[PDB]
């Protein structure tokens, strides 16, 4: 039984840390979320769209 | 907040596929013996019956002479190991003339009109030992992890 | 010989009633 | 003419069949790991999980100690090579104590109360290599060509 | 705002708990002498009455042979030092065969099928001075900094 985190055909994105040494990076968080949404829109060529985070 | 549109391209080849509608010829009065045949590989003739008229074919082996290429058929083939094959003791469709897509083990584009050389398991290879008279038709495509080539065949 | 069970592997099986088709946008 | 009537006798047992209703014990929290297990052959435990509680079992090999014998179950088993087996990555019933019919390779009747010797593939055979602590229960019959023997298994 | 949900896991077992419902045996005609016995520790038999039929047991000591393990009941025990114990002069539930959770003093996970050695006070230790006929069962957990192990008990 394979977990959702261990499937070998789901998109994976290595990310810089949103919190480092007790400070926040909302700019990086926003950029990475937008990149993930654009990726989900792009890979399926407009057939599917993200709904939940 | 703007719309978008995307573009995707269909693949153009498959193993054992008939390339086009030029002058072709299909031998369907054969039977496979001693094993199974992969769709898109050369075959050899063991013996031909004198009275009944059926030919006996098998996969290409060392030192033999190829006779044709197995072709796709949604009805006569069996689905096994995630591919179309011809099981033993069943009718088979050999193709003896025309343009066909064949599996390849090469890595570079071939020269149009050159001689086709096959490897010891009935798959095209740039440096094979088994020699034929068939030619390359120019096409050179790649499906998902599969390398295919256009080969033109004439009657033995 | 042949020593198998009562029910074949096909009697205990389900087929989903929906197919999946790839999308190729025209342009 | 004069009428006639006939008489036939059923076989006694089948491989992997519980011999009788004596004090037995089964284990159903076992999972087959890396391979398949024949019904009626001994199994070995490779690892027991610390917190989850499952037990990983496989077919017996040389240099190992047996743990139990698989049994027949019409629901949890699969048909392969005209026999009944437990496929990889699934639950399995392992009888850890009691009387059971299992496959044999010997040629003569065994002695009641004697120790059981097993072969490297997990089937009972005289003058075998692997030594166990089970006994023979006094049963010797053949079913349409397969050799069966009755074994008394004690908990390890 | 963002709504949230949380997840937490229960513990696995408690000292003196019966692990599985697999062919167990409990002796109830037992009495306690000379002190108290903690739930989850081995006990020794000092005398079996000839005619009355009660078995006199106490805490395990040096140079003796264990007989069974006390089990957990919500009615027969008393609450002392924030734990459940069997007071002197009262009936005790002692398991002689089965699978039980025992207190442990070791630090390394045990190997399935190996023999279990006890300390002089009845708690399991990896390197002990008392040799038994019981076996490990593979369970290994910890409940609020209390080490528990899973032991298979055979009848003496």
């Amino acid at each position: 039984i394979v977990s959702v985190f261990n499937h070998p055909n789901i998109t994976k994105i290595t990310s810089g840390k949103w919190i480092d040494a007790s400070t926040m990076k909302p700019e990086t968080a926003e950029a990475e979320l937008t990149q993930a949404i654009e990726t989900i829109e792009t890979i399926t060529r407009g057939q599917h769209r993200a709904t939940n985070i | 907040q703007i719309n978008a549109s995307y573009q995707r391209d269909m693949a153009i080849a498959l193993p054992g596929m008939v390339a086009d509608t030029s002058k072709y010829n299909i031998d369907g009065a054969c039977v496979v013996n001693e094993g199974d045949v992969l769709v898109g590989a050369a075959v050899q003739v063991v013996q031909a019956q004198a009275v009944d008229g059926h030919k006996l074919v098998k996969a290409l082996t060392t030192g033999t002479t190829p006779y044709g290429v197995a072709i796709r058929s949604h009805w006569q083939t069996v689905n096994a190991q995630n591919q179309m094959i011809y099981e033993d003791g069943g009718a088979i469709n050999v193709m003896t003339s025309g343009r066909v897509w064949m599996l390849s083990k090469s890595t570079e584009a071939p020269t149009f009109g050159s001689a086709v050389k096959l490897d010891v398991d009935g798959q095209e290879k740039s440096d094979g030992t088994i020699e034929t008279t068939w030619t390359y038709a120019g096409g050179w495509t790649k499906y998902k992890d599969i390398q295919l080539v256009e080969v033109q065949l004439h009657q033995l | 010989a042949a020593t198998m069970g009562i029910w074949t592997a096909q009697e205990l099986h389900r087929i989903k009633s929906q197919s999946y088709e790839e999308d190729y946008p025209v342009g």
